[PDB]
């Protein structure tokens, strides 16, 4: 669930 | 050592462009499939600007999901109100520099309905005379605008980062000259309207969960966007949404 929002949140910049 | 408004000025989102081919006519179809890209763009951009946010980052992972993704419409609406008031006033949204909805877009079936809600924020901040530093300190306030029902994990950390961008957004009050009558009945004024925001939202997310849910429309939605709306969906069919006011 929430994916992306969690993928750009936890990757750097 | 460099002020909080400084550090939230730094990290302002690059303009974004629709890439709305002006030469081929317009439709409401077009400019709402047109402005649900943009959207999802938009947001991609807000989450780098989230995590910038001095504090942001101490709250728990969970927690900066829940603010951006129940504040995502307040931040776009707010930012569009604001760009709309310095670029072109009184009554032009200016969503990208290609894609102004101007007065002959505006009489384009159901156009109208849809924008006064957005019109009605950059007729607010214009009302007011807002400036650069208010508008970063409340758009900031807006992404801690609503929490969950139960609260987050990192409850007491918020309510301290939340009372920050509060004390941040009185000095920015102050900078301009007057009173402590004229600086109180502007907090007000300036709370007010963040409260108001909640409304305004309110009426954007029943077009977007309408447009988003009946699938015989085609209005697509990026993937941001549609991840975001399938979260936000059940929250408020469950009552699960706490949202903080300044006044009432
Ligand atoms: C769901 C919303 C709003 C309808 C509504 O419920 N209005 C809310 C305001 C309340 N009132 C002022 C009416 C009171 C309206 C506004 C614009 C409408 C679309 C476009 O036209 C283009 C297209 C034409 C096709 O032929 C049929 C499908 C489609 C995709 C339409 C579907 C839908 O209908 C939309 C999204
Ligand atoms: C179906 C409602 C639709 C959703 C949407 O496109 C969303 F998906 F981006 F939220 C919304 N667009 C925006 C709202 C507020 C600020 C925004 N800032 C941006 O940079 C880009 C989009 C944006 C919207 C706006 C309208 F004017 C409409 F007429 C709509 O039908 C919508």
């Amino acid at each position: 669930e929430n994916a992306l929002l969690r993928y750009l949140l936890d990757k750097d910049d | 050592t460099p002020t909080l408004v400084s550090l939230l000025e730094v990290i302002e989102p690059e303009v974004l462009y629709a890439g709305y081919d002006s030469s081929v006519p317009d439709s409401t179809w077009r400019i709402m499939t047109t402005l649900n890209m943009l959207g999802g763009r938009q947001m991609i951009a807000a989450v780098k600007w989230a995590k910038a946010i001095p504090g942001f980052r101490n709250l728990h992972l969970d927690d900066q999901m829940t603010l951006l993704q129940y504040s995502w419409m307040s931040l776009m609406a707010f930012a569009l109100g604001w760009r709309s008031y310095r670029q072109s006033s009184a009554n032009l949204l200016c969503f990208a520099p290609d894609l102004i909805i101007n007065e002959q877009r505006m009489t384009l079936p159901d156009m109208y309905d849809q924008c006064k809600h957005m019109l009605y924020v950059s007729s607010e901040l214009h009302r007011l005379q807002v400036s650069y530093e208010e508008y970063l300190c409340m758009k900031t306030l807006l992404l801690l605008s609503s929490v969950p029902k139960d609260g987050l994990k990192s409850q007491e950390l918020f309510d301290e980062i939340r009372m920050t961008y509060i004390k941040e957004l009185g000095k920015a009050i102050v900078k301009r000259e007057g009173n402590s009558s004229q600086n109180w009945q502007r907090f007000y004024q300036l709370t007010k309207l963040l409260d108001s925001m909640h409304e305004v939202v309110e009426n954007l997310l029943n077009y977007c969960f309408q447009t988003f849910l009946d699938k015989t429309m085609s209005i697509e939605f990026p993937e941001m966007l549609a991840e975001i709306i399938t979260n936000q969906i059940p929250k408020y069919s469950n009552g699960n949404i706490k949202k903080l006011l300044f006044h009432q």
